[PDB]
RNA sequence: UUGACAUUGUGAAGAGACAUAGUUUCUUUACUUAUUCAAUGAAGCGGAGCUGGAUCCACGUUCUAGCAUUCAAGGUCCCAUUCGGGGCUGAUCCGGGUU
RNA sequence: GCUUGUGACGGCCCGUGAAAAUCCACAGGAAGGAAUAGUUUUCAUGCCAGGUCGUACUGAUAACCGCAGCAGGUCUCCAAG
RNA sequence: GAUGGGGAAGCUCCGUUUCAAAGGCCUGAUUUUAUGCAGGCCACCAUCGAAAGGGAAUCCGGUUAAGAUUCCGGAACCUGG
């Protein structure tokens, strides 16, 4: 094609106008976005006491999937089907129901009375003092507990937007073996595995540039 | 009042007619041609010096 | 009276481009096209396209501003919004 | 005929 | 006691600067990528007089590196700079009068002006007519430069601080007697309300502590 | 103007106390995350390139009062060729810090 | 010749002696546009419209201020032999 | 001299573009997942402040008891469409 020519552009200093580039790293974000990002960074940077740092150790993907598979079969009654029961009871005038127990005060009382077979505790609770005492209480009362990721996930479990805690108290005969196997799996994967590591302080991480500077200083001091 | 007259009264028939005068237009034409020729010469000289070095 | 501004009256107010019509209707392009088909809104050709588009000769689809303003009151638009909420 | 509210239709094509 | 003029001047009022006829604040370019890494060329379009300032100023036009347009800067004219001259500003700029260079890139004994106190403040030292800053030495380990100021003081500043090669134009201004209260009047009319001055001894003890007798 | 207390956090080294398992006290030396100062168009910061040339550099800009802007031309894979439209490159990668 | 406008100049400064609305032009060429038909409303002609508020008079040894129809005070333009 | 902010028990004070998510425009049959908007571009601050500064365009003759570059007659010009 004789009509087309190659005319490269010089994008060096003192040259043609700079082209458009991805400046996402230099975006002046809104103040709420900046606040939340810096808050998460600060939580990473500061040295975290172990009682708070224990909530960063949660169930793995496979165990969490098995747990929620068990709990979704006991997902509580919705308001639409409750009216179907009340009309049926009015015509007669119902069996014993099985459902996931939820609500912070109710679950804490169940743990204190040793009625809860298994407890799931959401890790992203703000304020954290609502659940920061739950692992120690479960350990003292001998109630199997597991920290899981997602109060929204527990809310979908109990037909809410969010839920700080979920509890399985009574189960059917077709699921007692599954519940016992899940309790043993959580004991092997979460309690015994994270027993030592949850006693340590967290958040011992530097920033990127600080880590690079420390590495360069260590390399220079070790070798010229 | 320049909005009321025709384009003949506000221009002359030359490049930069109006905004710039004839001598300045001539000087910038000369400068453009000579500097472009010098740029070609300098690029050829730099390529030859890179090859010889 | 003070001197009026150009490109505000005449063709510039009589005709409105498709992008401006969509922006004023606050709908998507697909919804706008379906509404135009339902209501029988059809593109128009100004006699002075440079006057209608501020001296640009670029190809543009124009509509009547009164037609778009009448289209603003169609209940099918509210039905579309309700369907979006339902989805 | 006349408008009572700020947003009216009055149905004239 | 009554408030003296020295205390009165702090409230502003009639003691503010007369700035109607000023050309604009005299500053270097903002320290950007081009000046940090390479250099950038501008052109001296005109050299103008600034009301209330002894030294002339120079309008220098650069090209915007990130947009197709022109940027006009107001520099303090060094002696020897002319209209149509090319000015180079950056770390890689040459050692010629009128160029803007970091202090770490010039040798000892270099004479500069409009010197940054900190890297990026766009000129703070040796701005009046006839004044200059002398580059005494360098400390590469701390990335510092020792300089001598017009008052005779010795200072240590960053090697990334910028300065303009040469001496500020318009020197020798104060060697001419004014001869006239009228010429002093026209001098301070373009600066501020600090003339004429009344002696404290000539006042009353209420007006000034030096008053009375 | 001077001193104390609170804001006030995290390490390393050397000296003390439970009587030679690490729980605290005092000096020195570091760090950043609180706090403080400044600037901008929060545009090029930090690290690395089996990137190249010779630990350092971009060999992309210095006779000249010119000019530099339309997702960038070109190169290479497709499309369904038709007025053209997409991808990689041109213009290296990574970062949880606008400088 | 008087008054006044203006032009090319010269003298002066350590004094070098406003801003903005607004208007035009240039550089650029995204585009659009003809063969039996197009283009050009910066050429001429033809058509329509221009809202609100002020508008008399004195302006001084009597219309302003000075308790007054007070020898005081109060900015400016034109100007014959 | 407001707003965004920050002081002050408070009446209110600072500051005038900062310390703000402060608003406009272009294209689209977005390779269709079937009735949900996708791809882009440019960017800095309210308002008040001159009947002597800046500024679109009108003149002549006649007419009243008192109006007059405004009315009447004739002849023009500007702005917007
Ligand atoms: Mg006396
Ligand atoms: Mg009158
Ligand atoms: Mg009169
Ligand atoms: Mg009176
Ligand atoms: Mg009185
Ligand atoms: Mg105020
Ligand atoms: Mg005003
Ligand atoms: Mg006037
Ligand atoms: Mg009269
Ligand atoms: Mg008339």
């Amino acid at each position: 094609n004789p009509l087309t020519h190659s005319t490269p552009k010089n994008f060096g200093i003192g040259q043609a106008v700079q082209p458009k580039r991805n400046l996402s790293r230099y975006v002046k974000w809104p103040e709420y976005v900046r606040v939340q990002r810096q808050k998460k960074i600060l939580s990473i940077r500061l040295k975290v006491p172990p009682t708070i740092a224990q909530f960063q150790y949660t169930l793995d993907r496979n165990t969490a999937a098995e747990t929620f598979k068990l709990f979704n079969k006991y997902r509580p009654e919705t308001a639409a089907e409750k009216k179907e029961r009340l009309t049926k009871e009015a015509a007669a005038v119902s069996p014993k129901p099985y459902a996931v127990k939820y609500g912070l005060n109710h679950v804490v009382a169940l743990i204190e009375n040793k009625k809860a077979k298994l407890v799931l505790i959401a890790n992203d609770v703000d304020p954290i003092e609502l659940v920061v005492f739950l692992p120690a209480l479960c350990k003292k009362m001998g109630v199997p507990y597991a920290i899981v990721k997602g109060k929204a996930r527990l809310g979908t479990l109990v037909n809410q937007k969010t839920s700080a805690v979920a509890a399985l108290t009574e189960v059917r005969a077709e699921d007692e073996a599954a519940l016992a196997k899940l309790v043993s799996t959580i004991d092997a994967n979460f309690a015994d595995k994270y027993d030592e590591v949850k006693k340590h302080w967290g958040g011992g991480i530097l920033g990127n540039k600080a880590q690079a500077k420390m590495d360069k200083r260590a390399k220079n001091s070790d070798s010229a | 009042q320049y909005a009321t007259v025709s384009k003949t009264h506000k221009t002359v028939s030359r490049a930069y007619g109006g905004s710039r005068c004839a001598n300045c237009v001539k000087e910038r034409i000369i400068r453009a041609f000579l500097i472009e020729e010098q740029k070609i010469v300098k690029k050829v000289v730099k390529e030859q010096t890179e090859a010889a070095k | 009276m003070r001197i009026k501004k150009k490109n505000t009256r005449g063709n510039a107010r009589n005709f409105i481009t498709r992008s401006q019509a969509v922006r004023k209707l606050q709908v998507s392009l697909a919804d706008f096209r379906r509404l135009c088909i339902f209501k029988g809104i059809y593109p128009r050709e100004p006699r002075n396209k440079k006057k209608a588009n501020k001296g640009s000769t670029a190809p543009t689809t124009f509509y009547y501003a009164k037609d778009i303003q009448y289209l603003m009151h169609e209940p099918v638009l509210a039905k579309f919004r309700e369907h979006k909420t339902f989805a | 005929k006349k408008s009572t509210t700020s947003w009216s239709t009055a149905s004239v094509r | 006691g009554r408030v003296i003029r020295n205390q009165r001047k702090g409230a502003g009022s009639i003691f503010t600067s007369h700035t109607r006829l000023r050309q604009g604040a005299a500053k270097l370019r903002t320290l950007d990528y081009a000046e940090r890494h390479g250099y950038i060329r501008g052109i001296v379009k005109q050299i103008v007089h600034d009301s209330g300032r002894g030294a002339p100023l120079a309008k220098v036009v650069f090209r915007d590196p990130y947009k197709y347009r022109l940027r006009e800067e107001i520099f303090i004219a060094n002696e020897g700079v002319h209209t149509g001259q090319f000015i180079y500003a950056g770390k890689k700029a040459s050692l010629n009068v009128g160029n803007v260079l970091p202090l770490g890139s010039v040798p000892e004994g270099t004479i500069v002006s409009n010197v940054e106190e900190k890297p990026g403040d766009r000129g703070a030292l040796a701005r009046a007519s006839g004044n200059y800053v002398i580059i005494i030495g360098h400390n590469p380990d701390e990335n510092k430069t020792r300089v001598r100021l017009p008052s005779g003081a010795k200072k240590v500043i960053s090697s990334d601080a910028r300065g303009v090669i040469g001496v500020i134009a318009g020197g020798g201004r104060v060697d001419k007697p004014l001869l006239k209260a009228g010429r002093a009047f026209h001098k301070y009319r373009l600066k501020r309300n600090s003339w004429p001055k009344t002696r404290g001894v000539a006042m009353n003890p209420v007006d000034h502590p030096h008053g009375g007798g």
